[PDB]
């Protein structure tokens, strides 16, 4: 979630990510731990095996043959982690994020019931604005000169500097509000 | 065995025969997709970030997808003997299937009424 | 449940790979990396995190996955997941 | 908003091709219109029938719910492919 | 931080179940019918953040609306063939050809107990909250379909075709 | 009716001689006290009905739409009130006062007791009309939309002219009391079948009928809101109100004439609703749905009985104050981030929970839950339907599932999921916004415990 | 209830489980969500757009 | 250790209904104990027979003293 | 006087507005204690059945 | 180019006055303006506009019909008659062609 | 109160009760104490009240309808003599609406009343409804939304006629 994607897998990534579904499916199957562990060190057996075979033409025709192994003893339905994507308790609290913004629109009467919090407040939307300038610049001169991007960021090169667009990610509303 | 799609149960992504494909012309279509959506991604958020923005970041995109899905459609519209005959029939096809539905019931109907065989025994209010 | 405290994380963290056998506990420190000071490959470091997500019950993403190479980088990705701030 | 950067009539010339895939924010070799066979579609792209539900779950999409980035080309059938509604990403069957 | 929101639609649903049980005439079933029908959806859909919720819950609704349309036959029938809604109205109908009417119930209390046919929608509604499955969709609301057939017993005795249905 | 009449026609000095500080709070003072005067029209103890004069007259069918214009016009103005804070004075005295030229000839134009009368009456709402949502619109398109608004109108309503002066020639007057008691049966001849649509065709294009409907999403998706929500709940009505007016001297052609006309409203309704399903534009989903609701009121209409009637004229008030609501409350998102699109703004219910409640609301009764008198409206159509032909339950069995798809997906749509979080500029509701909604509501609720007072003629 | 016991007591066996049709109709719901759920919204949601609002 | 919560600005919802109900009972509750006092008090008239020869009153034909007192005056 | 006098504006309306209800009754009494339904003698100081 | 403004900027209505009505920019012209719509719409009509509907009496005869259609089922039984005779008008006054 | 013959009601018949087992009934205990707790408090209210309505005692009446000429007697086009004929037709329509209601009381309130001998003991108020409900269609069934009396009349002559030509054959 933090950390954007890649243009492209590589195929040392596309063997890992395997390797993690092909366990969690397993472990789906086996349910009893002491069963779980059992076949999970044969499915090592099975990664480690062709662990070096370099030719790089028949390591893709030895992920494809898994990949279409897997696709054929998926389970029809594996365990999810409840706050994971498909998961039963994903997304139960987004009803509860409110953006920090929402606060702006306070009537006084409310801001005057936590006069400390509002007053730890208003130096984080100073400390927003003083900053803006220098990281907008900062992104210029960070822009390569051949178009190649990617969705990374740079961090603050200097002293006083906040990292570049960082009051998204910094302010974000907690996991559990 | 085997897995066969459908518009409806699409090709997993590992199974994809054009996934695989590492060729230096994939790689590079691959890494203008990602230069082309970073340049966007960080527009969007030169303006999310932003502290002088009092209004929302209006979206050129979903303008283009609502205007062209209504103030576009007619202009960009050619009468053609496929879309003639399909309008024809979804014009007047459901509409000539029901008349003959009802005005053949409603026949039954005053039919049985002129001869009595109908049994309106406790019927008051229509 | 009790919150998460960045100790109480740090604690598990090392105490999950304690357990591990390819680890050798008297040169486990924090900062001990999985691939250099502890000669760990990838197919194991892939292990270690499922060991993480199993200690705290949620999962990381693999593209999250895929870097965390030293006990403190787990540490402070569970601890910046979970808004856990001291 | 201005006439070119709104969808226009189809692209006959390989020149008003590239002009409309710099529109919609595509690449010359991945724009793709509609076929003209009249039905009112003009030159905005054709896009795979991928619903939402396939979309990287993980991903941090900008319109978070429709599992979008802001400037990338909506599906022309996007209201029928969100994730309250038609679902045709793979089965295990 | 709403549980007390959460507590009056619970309240809310018990009031339209028990509108739904005693009432005497088919419009006055049809106020708790249609009203457990809303409550429902918005228990079920009670984190609204929640996009596999929300699917669950206009699930949950468009099911029941196939089965309104067997409520709104038979609703129909009874007026045009009895002049009256009155369940004691509608008892002398024990000797006509209650065909039309009886499958109109039968659709109704297919959709609303989950019969097959229209039964998807109640394992999906178990997205709600753990109350919200033990109140509504096991131990009343569901049980309304079922409820309603044996209101109009005294007719489906006379009946082969709805009864080997 | 002169004194519901007189005092309205008051409100257009009341408009220019008020201060540029007073302008909008007089106004809006007095026309709630011009639409409790139109209670007295409710004061009916009898079976006959009420004729103040050789002009005007009213009966159960023209005093729930009388008041129901007498009500909107303070509606109207508040919700008129804060997208037109920028324009200088004259702006405003010239927008109210062309809203209460609306309301003063829309009471005439009910309690009328002649068809001529009715018929320049029914044409001169075009002007104000034609003024508000041209003048006022906000799009490129409004000019477009004036002009289609304007001719769908004046074509249908240039054979009601000949067909109500051939009437005059031949019975000698248009009154119409003598109309209907010295009524004659007509003979099946092909002239007749012309004058039965001379006759009927002005009404059925202003419901609108199916096919002839093409001005109403256009004219809604440009209006201003108050224009939107004069036409949505009193201009359509008109069609209405004039059909069950007129066809009593139309029978019996009405038994036969009338099938091309239930059937484009019974198959145009699924056409209509099923657009609901994939309609982009917030406002173009709710004037669609009137379009759908219209459809059940020509298709009741047109089989005269005494359910059919009664169902319709339910469904006139109900969708008179639903629509409205519906567009008020389009209207409040669209005052914020104007912008028409339904999926551009979600999750909404997170910073307007109580504006929420209402969308909840309002969405409840166009989907007809009972007991609201949107149900009792479409339950007595179905009935009626029914007993004219038993397949018609299933055309409408099919719209009332669309109908709750859509009008749910609506508030699923823009009240559920996450927020939109960009949108930083979400004021909370103001106090005239939440207003609005109650007032559309409220006779709701209460038309729903006491609905003796929206049965029609026949009941 | 003994059927129950002689089967659930197979999974402490260390030997891997498979799938089979009658488990994945089992597990699926009978397909009647996977197919009905999509097919049928589909062709409804493609005539309210294709035929109804653009035709 | 206690959290704050970002809300919405609820202060305008509760200031709306507030006053929304404050002016429906403001003639609401008066109207109210009106209404209930001429129940408890005057009561509503009872059905007799029309004396020979005495003409009623038109409003002398309707029950409660609320509806035959408009009926009085402004009918 | 001079920015509150608009308030006559309409209560004069609806005042005249009942008094030219009021000449309309007066001039359609041609059928007043005549019709068939409700005709009856004149009471001893009544003048007219109504006005 | 062509002369003309720039587009008015997003004013937020509460910045300068957080008790805004939604009414005027003006405080009093708007407090004032709220006030007037509750009064004359909740507390007139909707209060008195509702209490004077509900005691509209014998509204469309419902209340006399009942008490008629009584005297009559009463009437009709004591002395035998049918509670509702089939024709309405009296065969005799009718002549029929022949 | 109501009058009885409009609204038939037999008598009713409890058996008097026959308590053979030694232990108490919970139901004629919170009825004593419902008794005292809740009827006795509440009547004094009521008594109290009908004190005020007895000082201050008020009549109205049921409104008299002499008859006019019916539509028979009306020629044609004269529409004063058919106005009356039909505001008259109008208000007997609406009272035969109020018949048909009660008639439908006396069905619904005999259906319950007999239970589960329904099917035999309700025959003479299901006789009384299919008879009134034979008349009823035979007045105003088909008439029409714009129904009226020339519209009665027309469908009675209609069917008077189809009689006659019932016996010109037999
Ligand atoms: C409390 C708030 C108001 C409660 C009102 C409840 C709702 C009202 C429903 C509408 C009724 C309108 C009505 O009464 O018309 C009949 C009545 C008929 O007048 P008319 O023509 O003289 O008498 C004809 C009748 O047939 C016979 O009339 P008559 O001869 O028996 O009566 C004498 C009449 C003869 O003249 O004198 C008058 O002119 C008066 O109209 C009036 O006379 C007006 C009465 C005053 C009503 C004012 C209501 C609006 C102002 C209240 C709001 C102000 C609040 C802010 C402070
Ligand atoms: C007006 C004067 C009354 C004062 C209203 C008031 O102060 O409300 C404050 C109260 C608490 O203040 P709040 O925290 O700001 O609540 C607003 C929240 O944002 C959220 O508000 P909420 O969602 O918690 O409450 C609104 C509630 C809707 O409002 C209700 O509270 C439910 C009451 C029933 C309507 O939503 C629903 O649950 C929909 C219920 C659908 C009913 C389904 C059954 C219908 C058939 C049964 C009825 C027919 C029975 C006939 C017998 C046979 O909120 C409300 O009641 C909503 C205000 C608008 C009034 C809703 C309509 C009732 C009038
Ligand atoms: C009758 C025909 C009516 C057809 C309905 C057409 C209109 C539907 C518009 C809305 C469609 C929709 O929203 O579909 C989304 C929803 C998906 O639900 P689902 O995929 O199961 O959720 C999985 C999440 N993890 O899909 C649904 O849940 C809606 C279910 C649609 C199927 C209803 C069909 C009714 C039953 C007919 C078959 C009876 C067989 C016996
Ligand atoms: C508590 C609500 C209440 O007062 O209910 C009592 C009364 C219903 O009693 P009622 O119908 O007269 O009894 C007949 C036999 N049961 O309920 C009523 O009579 C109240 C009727 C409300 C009338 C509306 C008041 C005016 C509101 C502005 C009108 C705007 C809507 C426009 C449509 C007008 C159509 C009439
Ligand atoms: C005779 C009918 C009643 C006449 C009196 C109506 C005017 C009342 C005085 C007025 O103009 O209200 C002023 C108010 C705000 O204006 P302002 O003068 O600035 O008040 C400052 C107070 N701090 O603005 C208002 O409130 C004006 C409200 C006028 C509403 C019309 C009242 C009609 C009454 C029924 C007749
Ligand atoms: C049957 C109902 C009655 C219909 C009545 C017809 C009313 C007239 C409608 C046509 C519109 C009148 O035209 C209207 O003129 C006024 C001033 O006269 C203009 O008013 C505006 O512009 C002019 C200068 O440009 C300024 O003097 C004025 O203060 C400003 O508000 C409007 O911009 C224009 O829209
Ligand atoms: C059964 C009876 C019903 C009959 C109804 C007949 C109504 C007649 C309506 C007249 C419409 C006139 O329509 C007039 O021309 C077209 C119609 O597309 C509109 O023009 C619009 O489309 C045309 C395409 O042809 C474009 O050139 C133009 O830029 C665009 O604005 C005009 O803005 C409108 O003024
Ligand atoms: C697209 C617009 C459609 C136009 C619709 C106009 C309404 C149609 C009106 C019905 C058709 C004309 O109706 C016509 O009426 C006239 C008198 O009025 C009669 O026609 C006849 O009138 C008189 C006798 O009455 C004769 O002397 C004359 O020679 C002849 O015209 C017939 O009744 C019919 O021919
Ligand atoms: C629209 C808003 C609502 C406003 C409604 C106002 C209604 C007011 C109701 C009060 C009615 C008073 O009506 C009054 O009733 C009393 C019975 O008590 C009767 O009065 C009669 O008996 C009383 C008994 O002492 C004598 O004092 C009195 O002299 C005599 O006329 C009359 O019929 C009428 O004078």
């Amino acid at each position: 979630a933090f950390c954007a994607p890649p243009a492209y897998l590589t195929h040392q990534q596309k063997v890992l990510r395997l390797y993690k579904r092909a366990l969690r499916h397993l472990e789906s199957w086996c349910i009893h731990r002491d069963k779980y562990r059992y076949f999970a060190c044969l499915m090592r057996a099975r990664f480690e095996e062709h662990k070096n075979e370099k030719d790089m033409m028949r390591a893709t025709q030895l992920l494809r043959e898994a990949e279409e192994e897997f696709w054929q003893n998926q389970h029809p339905q594996p365990y999810i982690f409840p706050d994971s994507p498909g998961g039963t308790s994903f997304e139960r609290y987004e009803c509860y994020k409110v953006p920090e913004w929402c606060l702006d629109y306070w009537h006084p009467s409310e801001k005057a019931m936590y006069p400390d919090y509002f007053s730890k407040r208003e130096q984080w939307k100073k400390l927003r604005m003083e900053s803006w300038d220098r990281e907008v610049k900062q992104l210029q001169e960070e822009t390569s000169p051949d178009g190649i991007m990617t969705e990374a960021l740079p961090p603050a090169r200097r002293e006083g500097d906040l990292p570049p667009l960082w009051w998204h990610i910094v302010t974000r509303p907690r996991e559990r509000p | 065995s085997k897995y066969k799609p459908a518009p409806l149960a699409t090709l997993p992504s590992t199974l994809d025969p054009a996934e695989y494909d590492v060729s230096p012309e994939t790689r590079r279509a691959q890494v203008e997709r990602l230069s082309i959506r970073a340049r966007l991604k960080r527009e969007y958020l030169l303006q999310y970030n932003d502290p002088k923005r009092v209004s929302h970041i209006e979206d050129p995109a979903l303008i283009r997808w609502t205007y062209a899905r209504s103030a576009n459609i007619y202009p960009n519209f050619r009468p053609t003997p496929k879309n003639s005959l399909l309008g024809a029939v979804a014009g007047f096809g459901p509409l000539i299937f029901w008349y003959y539905v009802f005005k053949t019931d409603r026949d039954r109907k005053e039919r049985l009424i002129q001869e009595g065989k109908l049994d309106r025994k406790f019927n008051i209010s229509y | 449940a009790p919150p998460l405290t960045l100790d109480g994380i740090k604690d598990r963290v090392l105490y999950v790979l304690k357990l591990y056998d390819k680890i050798d506990p008297e040169k486990l420190s924090v900062n001990s990396h999985f691939m250099k000071d502890l000669g760990l490959d990838s197919l194991d470091q892939v292990e270690i995190i499922m060991a993480m997500e199993d200690e705290f019950g949620f999962e990381i993403p693999d593209i999250d996955a895929e870097k965390l190479m030293c006990p403190q980088e787990i540490v402070d990705y569970i601890a910046d997941k979970k808004d856990v701030y001291e | 908003m201005t006439k070119d950067m709104l969808p226009g009539s189809y692209p006959r010339t390989p020149e008003e091709r590239a002009a409309a895939a710099k529109k919609y924010n595509m690449r010359v070799e991945d724009y793709e219109p509609y076929p003209d066979d009249g039905m009112g579609y003009g030159d905005y792209p054709m896009l795979p029938n991928r619903s939402q539900h396939e979309r990287d779950p993980w991903y941090q999409w900008d319109h978070s719910e429709l599992r979008m980035n802001w400037g990338e080309p909506i599906h022309w059938d996007l209201d029928m492919y969100i994730r309250n509604r038609v679902d045709t990403s793979p089965t295990p069957v | 931080p709403n549980i007390n929101r959460f507590i009056k639609y619970l309240t809310l649903f018990l009031i339209t179940m028990l509108i739904l049980t005693s009432a005497n005439n088919m419009f006055q079933l049809f106020i708790g019918w249609e009203g457990v029908g809303i409550m429902s959806f918005l228990l079920i859909g009670w984190w609204y953040g929640r996009t596999d919720a929300n699917t669950a819950a206009l699930q949950a609704i468009l099911y029941n609306r196939i089965g309104d349309i067997g409520f709104i036959l038979a609703m129909v029938w009874f007026s045009l063939n009895m002049n009256s809604w009155e369940l004691q109205q509608i008892m002398f109908s024990n000797n006509n050809d209650n065909l039309i009417p009886l499958m109109g119930l039968l659709i109704a209390a297919t959709g609303k107990s989950a019969q097959f046919g229209l039964h998807p929608w109640l394992p999906s509604a178990m997205e709600g909250p753990t109350p919200v499955s033990a109140l509504l969709h096991s131990s009343t609301m569901v049980v309304a379909g079922i409820f309603l057939l044996v209101r109009f017993h005294p007719l489906t005795t006379n009946n082969n075709f709805i009864l080997t249905t | 009716m002169l004194k519901i009449i007189l005092p309205s026609l008051m409100l257009l000095p009341l408009t220019w001689l008020s201060s540029p500080k007073k302008t909008w709070t007089n106004v809006t003072s007095y026309s709630f006290l011009i639409s409790l005067t139109s209670l007295t029209l409710l004061w009916q103890t009898d079976e006959n009905y009420k004729n103040f004069s050789n002009m005007f007259s009213s009966d159960p069918l023209s005093t729930p739409l009388i008041i129901l214009t007498a009500w909107l016009l303070p509606l109207m103005l508040m919700a008129s009130q804060n997208h037109l804070k920028k324009d200088n004075n004259v702006l405003q005295k010239l927008y109210i006062s062309m809203l209460i030229s609306l309301q003063i000839l829309l009471i005439m134009t009910f309690s009328a007791t002649e068809l001529i009368m009715f018929y320049i009456l029914f044409e001169a709402t075009l002007i104000p009309t034609l003024i508000i949502i041209t003048r006022w619109g906000n799009q490129t398109e409004r000019l477009n939309a004036g002009i289609y608004f304007l001719f769908y109108t004046l074509i249908g309503s240039i054979p009601l002219l000949i067909a109500l002066i051939l009437i005059q020639n031949h019975v000698g007057t248009l009154n119409l009391m003598i109309l209907s008691f010295t009524t004659h049966t007509l003979d099946a001849s092909w002239s007749n079948n012309l004058l039965w649509l001379a006759c009927m065709m002005a009404f059925l294009i202003k419901m609108p009928l199916y096919g002839v409907h093409l001005w109403l999403p256009k004219a809604h998706v440009e209006a201003p809101i108050a224009g939107s929500m004069i036409l949505a709940a009193i201009l359509l009505k008109l069609g209405s109100y004039g059909m069950i007016r007129i066809s009593i001297i139309l029978d019996p052609l009405t038994k036969y004439m009338a099938y091309p006309f239930i059937l484009l409203s019974l198959w145009g309704m699924i056409m209509t609703s099923s657009i609901c399903l994939r309609q982009t534009d917030l406002k173009s989903l709710i004037a669609y749905s009137s379009v759908s609701h219209m459809a059940l009121v020509i298709a009741s209409i047109m089989i005269q009985t005494p359910w059919s009637f009664m169902g319709a004229t339910m469904l006139m008030i109900a969708h008179g104050l639903t629509s409205s609501l519906l567009f008020c409350l389009a209207n409040s998102n669209y005052e914020r981030i104007h912008s028409r699109t339904m999926i551009m703004a979600r999750g909404l219910q997170m910073v307007f929970p109580l504006m929420a409640t209402w969308w909840l609301m309002a969405s409840l009764a166009n989907l007809a839950l009972p007991p609201s008198i949107n149900l009792m409206g479409e339950l007595f159509i179905t009935m009626s339907l029914f007993s004219w032909s038993n397949f018609t339950i299933i055309l409408m069995g099919i719209n009332i599932i669309i109908t709750g798809m859509y009008s749910m997906y609506m508030i699923i749509t823009t009240q559920r999921g996450k927020l939109t979080n960009h949108m930083i500029n979400l004021q909370p509701s103001h106090t005239r916004e939440l207003t609005l909604m109650a007032l559309h509501m409220i006779p709701l609720i209460l038309l729903t415990t006491s609905p003796k007072l929206i049965t029609g003629l026949t009941m | 209830f003994l059927i129950a016991l002689e089967l659930n007591n197979l999974t402490m066996k260390l030997s891997m489980n498979k799938a089979n049709p009658y488990s994945s109709f089992s597990t699926l719901l009978g397909f009647f969500p996977s197919i009905i759920h999509r097919i049928t919204p589909m062709k409804s949601l493609n005539l309210s757009l294709k035929t109804s609002l653009t035709l | 250790k206690r959290l704050f919560v970002v809300k919405p600005s609820l202060y305008y919802d509760a200031r709306f209904l507030r006053l929304m109900k404050f002016y429906l009972m403001l003639t609401g509750i008066p109207v109210i104990i009106g209404i209930t006092l001429v129940n408890i008090f005057i009561g509503e008239a009872e059905l007799a027979e029309i004396p020979e020869g005495y003409i009623p009153e038109h409003w002398e034909y309707y029950k409660h003293p609320i509806s035959r007192w408009i009926a009085r005056n402004f009918y | 006087l001079r920015e509150h006098w608009v308030h006559i504006l309409v209560p004069a309306g609806f005042v005249f507005g009942c008094y030219l209800d009021r000449k309309d009754d007066e001039k359609l009494t041609a059928f007043r204690n005549k019709s068939m339904l409700f005709q009856r003698e004149l009471r001893p100081n009544e003048e007219v059945t109504w006005k | 180019q062509w002369q003309e403004d720039p587009e008015p900027e997003d004013e937020n209505v509460y910045a300068k006055n957080p008790d805004f009505h939604g009414y005027d920019s003006d405080p009093v012209v708007d407090v004032w303006n709220m006030r007037a719509v509750f009064f004359f719409g909740f507390s007139i009509v909707l209060v008195f506009g509702t209490t004077f509907v509900a005691y509209v009496p014998d509204y469309r005869m419902q209340e006399w019909a009942r008490r008629e259609a009584e005297r009559l089922v009463k009437y009709r039984e004591v002395n035998g008659l049918p509670i509702m005779e089939s024709n309405y008008f009296d065969p005799s006054k009718i002549q029929l062609p022949e | 109160s109501w009058d009885k013959d409009v609204y038939p009601e037999p008598p009713s018949r409890t058996p008097a009760p026959s308590p053979q087992t030694s232990l108490p009934n919970p139901i004629t205990y919170l009825t004593k104490a419902y008794d005292l707790v809740v009827d006795w408090p509440v009547t004094l209210v009521r008594e109290f009240i009908e004190r005020q309505h007895a000082k201050n005692r008020t009549y109205y009446y049921h409104r008299q309808y002499r008859r006019v000429p019916d539509i028979t007697e009306c020629k044609e086009g004269d529409v004063l003599c058919i106005y009356e004929a039909e505001m008259q037709w109008r208000r007997d329509f609406k009272v035969d609406q109020e018949i048909m209601n009660i008639i439908q009381e006396r069905l619904k309130a005999c259906q319950q009343r007999e239970g589960e001998n329904y099917q035999q003991n309700c025959a003479k108020e299901l006789e009384q409804f299919t008879k009134v409900t034979k008349a009823y269609q035979d007045r105003y069934l088909d008439l029409g939304a714009y129904y009226s009396a020339r519209k009665c009349l027309a469908k009675q002559k209609q069917r008077m006629l189809e009689e006659r030509k019932a016996a010109r054959q037999e």
